[PDB]
């Protein structure tokens, strides 16, 4: 997208999102953010939307090839098609890890900026780690580790216990806890003391804070409720 | 078990 | 797809029918097209459904981006971007009326087939006259009149009236006629005949047949609600 | 005005 002006790059993620034509949305915020300036909030949640969609789509796909593949093995055309689906997988994972290692991260100063792309990080390994089964699964596991903990570590000395982006990043590593990690009773602890420690912040917020807050709080709440 | 659903924005 | 078995590509296409992922269904069934063997009445709904749900999606984007595009018409990135679905779109239309027309049409000898493919043909260059807007609108919407004529005359000598390809057939020539041809009357005449027609010969039909015809006759009489 | 459906099978 070089040939293209960062503001109608970014004017087309939002057309694209409204036609909800997501691959489309990707590729504007990857040409973006190769323009090489640092992203303001509104576009950060735009290239976050964007990929989210892209690799929840794939990852619901491998989901369903997964499954028949494994009800088959109780010709090699199954198989030969989930690899292939999982092989475009890894290629987004890879392009946005791609993004933040060059060179958003290092380039987040603010702690907004630095906590929301390290969560991405730990996401999108979290999203290889979950098709992994090789020698590197438990290297691809570390790495998502490492860019939450990194995260919650910023999160609680820099941002109140009722911010969004510190209960959707404590959320999303209790998730990775629980379904990757093979540690439940971490995943548990970690959401029921995010949950406790935001409901004791929320009589400082407005309305409409409040309503934001608590809407992921209830996001914790249902997986205690499924975990428990 | 539910991650942020992130999807709208 | 030239590398892939046919009956690999047949039975991958399925697979990803099963994980809603249309694009690769549709590239699969354009690979067992250009074959060359003819499709049996099963592959021939694989190829139908795959490339309905691609441009289904494109119309869809088209018309939220036209509708912006509307409203802004009272910078040229949401022209840009209507044109870059709009052309995408094109393309696609372009794709599926180059199967039919190398070679399934003229290599379709039974009513069944040749019936199916002609009514895609006219439905695709629906699609084509739904964006059309230059010297040729009026030759692309002759295009799909003609090729939904032809299948009608066909399906009336030789398909029962309860038919369920011949009763979608006049439905979408319905809807063609009263959003494309500008003939509401036309159109609320053709879906009512259709439908008695087809009441008057439930009574030939075994269960399921019958399941499968009043459904569609259902969707004719939602449109006359909608008309009249 | 529907045509077919026609996004399954
Ligand atoms: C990682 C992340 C992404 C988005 C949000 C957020 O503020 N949302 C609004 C309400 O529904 C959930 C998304 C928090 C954290
Ligand atoms: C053109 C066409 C395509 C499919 C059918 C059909 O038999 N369907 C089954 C029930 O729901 C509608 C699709 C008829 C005509
Ligand atoms: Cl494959
Ligand atoms: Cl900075
Ligand atoms: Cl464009
Ligand atoms: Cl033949
Ligand atoms: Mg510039
Ligand atoms: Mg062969």
């Amino acid at each position: 997208m070089g040939s293209m002006e960062r503001a109608s790059l970014i004017q087309k993620a939002k057309l694209a999102e409204q036609a909800e034509r997501y691959e489309d949305m990707a590729a504007f915020m990857k040409g973006a953010v190769e323009k090489g300036e640092e992203l303001s909030c509104e576009e950060r949640n735009l290239l976050s939307v964007a990929y989210k969609n892209v690799v929840g789509g794939q990852r619901a796909a491998w989901r369903v090839l997964s499954s028949i593949e494994q009800k088959s093995n109780e010709g090699p055309e199954v198989r030969e098609y989930r690899e292939k689906v999982e092989t475009e997988l890894q290629g987004v994972c890879d392009t946005v890890l791609g993004l933040l290692d060059s060179h958003l991260i290092k380039e987040a100063g603010d702690a907004e900026s630095r906590v929301f792309y390290l969560k991405m990080k730990g996401d999108y390994y979290r999203y290889l780690a979950e098709v992994a089964t090789g020698d590197d699964k438990k290297r691809i596991i570390d790495s998502a580790r490492s860019a939450y903990q990194e995260a919650m570590d910023i999160s609680k000395k820099e941002m109140p216990p009722t911010n969004p982006i510190r209960l959707g990043l404590a959320l999303n590593f209790s998730v990775f806890h629980y379904e990757i990690a093979n540690s439940p009773e971490e995943a548990i602890s970690l959401a029921k003391t995010t949950f406790d420690e935001a409901m004791a912040d929320l009589h400082t917020l407005s309305e409409d804070s409040y309503k934001d807050s608590t809407l992921i709080m209830q996001l914790l709440r249902d997986n205690l409720t499924l975990w428990t | 078990a539910g991650s942020i659903p992130g999807r709208r924005s």
